[PDB]
């Protein structure tokens, strides 16, 4: 049965690692979000 | 995974369910049970 006990940590670190996928693709989202402040077109918006 | 390990915390407990068993049957089949002490109780009450 202690198997089993030291298995289920191995299940939780699974369910860990895809909360730490599911944040890291949220971060790659955002950092790309603010690092283009403005587009191309938003700039060509306020020249016109 | 922690179902699967639960039913063998229920596999654990029918085995120590058998081994109680065990036990009483090993209480009850002996020859230094309750039945021999009470009959050479008796015995000996009427005796003395």
């Amino acid at each position: 049965m202690q198997e089993q006990a030291l298995t289920e940590l191995d299940a939780e670190k699974k369910i860990l690692e895809q909360s730490r996928a599911g944040a890291q693709s949220r971060v790659d989202s955002y950092r790309a979000l603010y690092d283009e402040n403005v587009s191309a077109e938003e700039k060509r918006t306020m020249d016109l | 995974v922690r179902r699967t390990a639960t039913e063998m915390q229920r596999e654990h407990m029918e085995i120590q369910q058998a081994q109680t068993q065990a036990q009483l049957e090993f209480l009850q089949r002996k020859f230094s049970n309750k039945a021999l002490y009470s009959w050479l109780r008796g015995r000996l009450a009427s005796i003395y």
